């Protein structure tokens, strides 16, 4: 009882704290910057080859290989310029819900409803495709998994927890706590060191990958964070929720900067993701189209539109040359 | 009684913690934005003789 | 729909009676050629085409000095 | 005397039944016109939940379009006759009866899609009517190929009782060569996609009367509407045509007002069966809650 | 493709495509079935034909040339909101539901009411069973039918007591399309397949008939 | 008043482009036989009753057979 | 091509004169009726003051009477043709031109009792104005006699172009001898009687001119009435049918423009003679007192 | 005119029909004219060519081969409504006035008053002579035109008092298709026969024109 | 001036007394008598040849030779059964104004205008007509003769008065005197014993052939009168005058007893004559037609009409039975 | 004076008459015409067997 007191007047000294550095809003400094106009987007390729929803989708660290995950218990590595099928993994569980690509193109995770995080081998001596290591561990569903190097990666799940692995051994090096619900998503900063996950107690909290402490929590949302995606400098990210709406909240600052609310959007935010500058953030909805924000004002910079059913997975090459998006009507289209 | 007690501990790391204004973390992604605009084929149409797709 | 004009004959009419002799040769509208004969009378006839009849009274209409 | 048994059958016609042919002509012309470009524009605005059922429907909507486009000029035909040429009573010909085998052909797969997908739903079968696009092609082939005597076949005739028509000249036995030529229109346009019709849509009425779904009734009365609607609009004049073949061949005996009596006949079958064009879109489409929610959702 | 590599690359391509559409075709001859209910209520032993194959478990039972795939739910422990869209375009759904329990009767009551008026299933015709009918006979007897319900008031024969309860089950239908089979079913009731597959057939019609725009 | 029906006359044409000859004998609306020929076209023609034409045209329509 | 010179002349005819030649022979009827009636009653009512201007009135009177009792089959006959058999226009057509003859010759008759009644008052040739009843009966025989060619001559004639006509059939030279006849008309129709009216009034004229009479100028100027009104109602009409007599006999070169134009100045002028009816009475009689006030005492 | 003596009384009275139609038409050459006026007027001495055969006095001169016969009824000396519809059928009237008598000058006018407008007399024209100019002429001088006429007011010219009584004269016509001839004349006058002869002309026209119905 | 007085009351006695006698009227007792009904005449011949008007016609003792004088200057002698001319006698004078025919058929008197009586001998030795004696002594026109025998004739004149003649002497016998006005007419009575002259005077007065003495006079007229014919019996007589009105005057009443005026009758009475019977009283009238008056009654039985111009003389046969009329039109007609 | 002395003789002969009543008259000359009124052919009609005209 007395540690629930020490615990409220916790809260409210964050509050006053947080609010004392507020001064002007983002949307209040960055009123002279010109507007980028219409980013008017035109489909360049249509992937097909899926036969049932797609739930994830990794670019490779070269932009031009894809990988894509889907009910019917494909995994499908695309090339991107030319619309060729380079592997296709058949997985065990036909419940996917996530799925990775490795930073240096030798590996491949994936995995879903199934609780175990599926690890396979691409450059492997007998030509064809391994399921190297299997992790298990979790008694949850999985989703975000993120390749930190060839031998190492964070996975994240419904027990509210996230986990770092060691490929090698099979063990769960660190477990990171704190949510109080699902976690849905979770991205890995540009320095490695570390990343935010966003959980169904509509709250983000940015955690240590070495010391697996819970450095800042972020809130703010009225309904669970769907997407997490950092700014490519690594001093922020943004978040989508079933509310709507899209928040920028600044890891320096502790506090959001602006909110891409629009009144004319009624369904929750799918993925969430960044162009090369840090200037349109793409945002997939469940109303079947993306809209793409202008992350200094606020205002939609254009519609992708074009597919038929929910946008499930959003990703913007690493040299910010093409969007691929992926949506429930088992086609994958990619965007310039 | 044992499970409340690492809350209040976590919530003491939260609350110590050097923050910065809003003025200047804005003014910071606003140069980051604005320095690598010119590399970003996205926010700027790349030429059709440049264009992987 | 084109149809026959003719159908059925007659192969007997004094020639003094006709006034116009009108032939229908074979195409679309029938299979067979067809003259009708109108008279003084104002009424009308089919003729016998492939008769002695026809052949006599024309080369008469067309001899009448 | 007896030569009044030798008499020629004058040919009779009326201007109160050219006026009444104009305004009907003219009043499915816009009404066609009006629901196949409805039906297009719901089905093409949105690319989601395209359906075989949607392809059909397209395609029927395209070809009773193109058959009301060609109507007015038939209507200024039957009103004083083909003064407008050869080329186009050629050209006009060929696209009516092309689109005219190309709606029933259309109706016949329709019947079959909705037989595989009921009767034979649990099947291996129903896999089959993912053809739509290969079959709809060859459809609108075979109607390209058996139209292909009119175009050939048909030219300008200037006759003395009646003014001038878009009839066909195959040479002196015109009549018995165009008389074979009936022959496709009653056999691939009435009594093959009848029979196709009837096998499908019995078969499906009887696997609905097995089953316990409470919206059984709406379509057993809906496939009753379309056989039908169907028979209505085409039996009279194929009777009709059966009727002039027999007399021309004198099964039946011939006689002037037998002559007028199938010449009307012909007319009115021949209106009664236009207005296939205005029909199917209600029959086919507007009656399935599709297709009247995305009409309203495009409205806004 | 012009290449030599390049070519044998569409090549590589091409044949992916013929296994991937292949396999497509061998995924078309199954019925996708949910298994939903409380603990305890049979919907584990529904079936004696089992061939099974914690998290999400599969049954794969083949009756009368179609194959019948039965994913239970059950010992996720998560919030369904964020895993129940997986399963939207499953056949039918499978409600187990167990009489003799006066307990979880009401917990299965709002079992169906969330699954039955979820978005997600506003279309998927329920299959229920109604199980154990030999137990809540006896049960009834010794305590009626009241604790349960204080608002039964008819009498407390087994035939009224039954039917009551199912009468409250599809009081939350609620909803156009959807169509609820019942079937009382015992212990030693081996015909369960076959209530299954007469319920998936008709299932089949009704949306086939939506399809072909008959109704 | 009645009047004649051809105040010139052709004695050229080709026969396969004939359709209809009406032949009109002596009579009150004139006083000599004239031969009006139907074509294909649609267009009238007056022929010449006295040329040879016309005997070896009505031959040729009488005996298409 | 060439052959367009050498093609029929379609004759031309409408339904709009149709209506309106109806309702002028109509109108015509009705008052050449009202009229002659009337003059017939105030001159037989009373037999005080017969003179022989009476007697020339009544013979008048009684064949316009005649010529507008035949005039509604005419008008019938005009719009649909001759269908009520060859006696009607064998009887109709000798009535008509009779009383066509009667009234010209009375008319001149009437100029020549005038000019032996001013002129030759004095002398002793007034007293052969006595002789009316002779002179009025060899009139009647005349008129008689040079309308039997038209009884004997005359039948319906059925063509194809046109409806049937109550015509001439004389035989194979049909043409000429109808040209032929048509000189009488033109001879003892109006030549004849034009010149001695002229004559007759002329020298009239010359000697009212030297008098001194208070009312010469109301008598000059109804003379002056009377030639022109007859000059108005004949000329035309014998004009056009000069100019079809040339045409036909090739001295004016022969087109289908020129011979729609003769028929319909044919229809036209026998439209305007026909009016000498309903003049009659006016010009020749109700201009005098005496008839006016018989007329007033007799509607007592 | 069956009996042989009543055929000859048939003949006889067809004999007797030829000279009466022949004795008609012998009596119609001949122009009946009437003489009036008063006593001393010059009445029985107009025409110097008389050839005259108490009562009534014919005159039968002839000119220009044409009969004119003159009916003189003075001396009957009774009522004149009773005998002057004998002569309802003459040509003309004659009647003369003497200028030179200033008191029978007023009876002379109620004669021209009576005779004029009486009913029988309703259309016969007058031929009015005026007589004795050379005796007017002297007596005016000696006596004004004013002790007959006091109504008189212009000038006491020749020209203008023999205009006046003329003027009084037709002011009694006061009817239509009448039309009065008049004419000046002396004793010693011998063209009186010329100037009858040219009025009786136009006269005769004036009742043609109406019979032919020109007028 | 005094015998001015008696002139007065000798006036004033006759009328008291002439009015004591009248008792009741004609048109009063005769009330019960039966109606005549109506008196259809038809024209039964037409005698033409006169060239004419017709001013006189008197009938002959046999009833079929009749007399006509006209205009024309010519007396033709009428056959009235077939209509024959049985003598054609030329006049020296055209204008005669009377005609009258011997009682015994020898001889023919007709005069006028001339102031003479022409006497003209019809059965004479030569086969023609002479003029046997032309009598002299009238000083006005001659109207009205009348044949008492061979060789006695009374006439009337203008000169006020009527004269006696004797035909073989030709003096003047007896000359009557009376009238202040001239005599249209006179008529003979049965009796060949006593006439009445209606002069202009409006008055009828009664004569004696043998004295020459004015018996009675008759008044009651309101202009001329114009014609004048006894009763058959010879005891009452008719008159005609200009006014149009008819009147019967008894001998031995001196009174007149009835007036035969109607309202539609506007001109004057030109002839009178009487039926055998007494009960016709026939009338012309300037109005071209002739009435038949019921002498009894005053009714109009009938008109005769027919004539175009106006009847200028009446006779009726010895018989009865026939009415020969003559008008201004130069025809005779015969009505039965 | 010497002309109306003979107008007043005859007044004395015409005023000295024997007159008698119209009533009496009247009867008289109705007697006349209703005794001899069989024989009138114009009264009555004359049969067309025994007419000259």
């Amino acid at each position: 009882d007395q540690l629930r007191q020490e615990a409220e007047q916790l809260k409210n000294q964050i509050r006053d704290a947080r609010k004392a550095c507020a001064d002007a809003t983002l949307s209040q400094i960055t009123n002279n910057i010109d507007p980028v106009g219409r980013i008017q987007m035109r489909t360049r390729r249509t992937l097909r080859g899926h036969l049932a929803k797609i739930y994830a989708m990794h670019w490779g660290t070269d932009s031009r290989l894809l990988v894509s995950a889907s009910q019917d218990g494909k995994l499908i590595i695309w090339d991107s310029y030319t619309t060729n099928k380079v592997h296709a993994i058949p997985l065990r569980s036909s419940w996917v819900m996530t799925c990775a690509y490795a930073p240096s193109g030798n590996y491949v995770a994936c995995g879903g409803l199934d609780n175990i995080c599926s690890i396979y081998n691409l450059k492997t001596r007998e030509g064809n495709v391994r399921v190297s290591r299997e992790l298990a561990g979790h008694t949850g569903y999985l989703s975000c998994c993120r390749f930190l190097d060839d031998n190492q990666i964070v996975t994240s799940s419904g027990d509210t927890t996230c986990a770092l692995w060691d490929i090698e051994t099979g063990q769960q090096t660190t477990t990171f706590t704190g949510h109080t619900g699902d976690v849905m998503s979770l991205s890995l900063a540009p320095d490695t060191r570390l990343f935010v996950s966003g959980a169904c107690d509509a709250s983000a909290k940015l955690w240590d990958v070495r010391e697996g402490m819970c450095r800042q929590t972020f809130t703010g949302h009225e309904s669970d964070i769907n997407a997490i995606c950092f700014f490519p400098n690594g001093n922020a990210f943004a978040t989508g929720s079933d509310d709507a709406t899209c928040r920028l909240f600044d890891l320096r600052a502790d506090q959001e900067l602006m909110t891409y609310s629009h009144d004319n959007i009624i369904c929750g935010i799918t993925s969430v993701s960044f162009s090369k500058s840090g200037r349109l953030l793409l945002a997939g909805y469940d109303d079947f189209n993306c809209n793409v924000w202008d992350a200094l004002k606020a205002d939609r910079a254009g519609v992708l539109a074009g597919h038929d059913n929910r946008v499930s997975c959003l990703g913007v090459t690493d040299d910010g040359m093409a969007v691929a998006t992926g949506s429930w009507d088992s086609f994958l289209k990619i965007w310039n | 009684i044992a499970q409340a007690r690492k809350l209040v501990e976590q919530l003491k790391m939260e609350a110590n913690i050097d923050r910065i204004k809003v003025s200047k973390a804005a003014a910071d992604l606003m140069a980051y934005c604005e320095a690598h605009a010119k590399e970003d084929p996205l926010l700027t149409p790349v030429p059709a003789s440049e264009n992987p797709f | 729909e084109l149809r026959c004009v003719c159908l059925q004959t007659t192969q007997g009419v004094h020639p003094k009676m006709i006034s116009n002799l009108q032939v229908f040769a074979i195409g679309p509208q029938c299979s067979k050629v067809e003259v009708v004969a109108s008279l003084k009378n104002g009424k009308e006839i089919c003729l016998d085409p492939e008769a002695p009849f026809l052949k006599k009274v024309i080369q008469k209409i067309l001899d009448g000095g | 005397p007896f030569l009044l048994d030798a008499a020629p059958c004058e040919p009779e016609s009326l201007e109160i039944n050219k006026y009444f042919v104009v305004i009907i002509y003219a009043l499915v012309f816009l009404l066609s016109l009006l629901g196949n470009s409805l039906v297009m524009l719901v089905i093409l605005y949105s690319r989601v939940g395209r359906s075989v059922t949607d392809v059909y429907l397209l395609n029927l909507a395209l070809a009773d379009l193109l058959f009301a486009l060609t109507l007015p000029i038939w209507a200024a035909s039957k009103v004083n006759g083909w003064i407008f040429g050869t080329f186009l009573c050629k050209v006009v010909s060929l696209l009516k009866e092309v689109n005219f085998y190309s709606g029933i052909l259309l109706l016949a797969c329709i019947s079959v899609d909705r037989y595989l997908a009921i009767v034979h739903a649990t099947r291996t079968l129903t896999q089959k009517r993912y053809l739509v696009k290969f079959i709809c092609l060859s459809i609108w082939g075979l109607s390209l190929l058996l139209a292909l005597p009119v175009l050939l076949f048909r030219r300008t005739v200037y006759s003395s009782n009646v003014s001038p028509a878009c009839y066909e000249d195959m040479g002196n036995n015109t009549a018995n060569w165009r008389m074979l030529l009936r022959i496709l229109p009653q056999s691939f346009g009435f009594i093959v996609p009848l029979l196709i019709m009837l096998f499908c849509y019995g078969f499906t009425l009887r696997t609905l009367f097995k089953a316990h779904m409470g919206q059984k009734h709406r379509a057993m009365r809906v496939i009753f509407a379309v056989v039908l609607i169907f028979l209505l609009c085409w039996l009279p004049y194929n009777l009709v045509l059966l009727a002039d073949t027999l007399m021309r061949t004198q099964v039946i005996q011939e006689t002037c007002e037998r002559r007028n009596h199938i010449d009307r006949a012909l007319d009115a079958t021949e209106i009664l069966g236009i207005l296939h064009s205005c029909l199917n879109p209600l029959i086919y489409a507007f009656i399935g809650q599709k297709f009247r929610h995305g009409l309203l959702k495009i409205l806004a | 493709t012009l290449s030599a590599e390049e070519r044998a690359a569409l090549e590589r391509s091409k044949a992916i495509e013929k296994n991937l559409k292949e396999d497509g075709i061998s995924a078309a001859k199954d019925v996708k079935l949910l298994l939903l209910g409380a603990d305890n209520s049979g919907k584990s032993t529904i079936v004696k034909q089992m061939k099974i194959i914690t998290g999400i478990v599969e049954t794969h039972f083949t009756f009368k040339n179609l194959h019948f795939r039965l994913f239970d739910v059950g010992g996720q422990r998560s919030e369904r909101k964020k895993w129940i869209h997986c399963f939207e375009d499953v056949t039918a759904i499978i409600f187990c539901v167990d009489l003799s329990d006066y307990n979880r009767m009401h917990e299965s009551l709002m079992l169906f009411d969330s699954i039955c008026n979820n978005k997600f299933f506003i279309d998927t015709s329920i299959i229920l069973f109604l199980n154990k009918k030999d137990l809540f006979g006896e049960k009834i007897k010794k305590s009626p039918l009241t604790i349960c319900f204080p608002e039964y008031t008819g009498p407390n024969t087994y035939e009224d007591a039954a039917a009551y309860i199912q009468a409250q089950f599809e009081s939350k239908n609620r909803s156009p399309n959807k169509e609820i089979y019942c079937h009382m079913t015992c212990a030693t009731d081996t015909n369960n397949a076959q209530v299954i597959f007469d319920a998936v057939t008709d299932i089949i019609i009704a949306n086939n008939l939506r399809g072909c725009g008959l109704y």
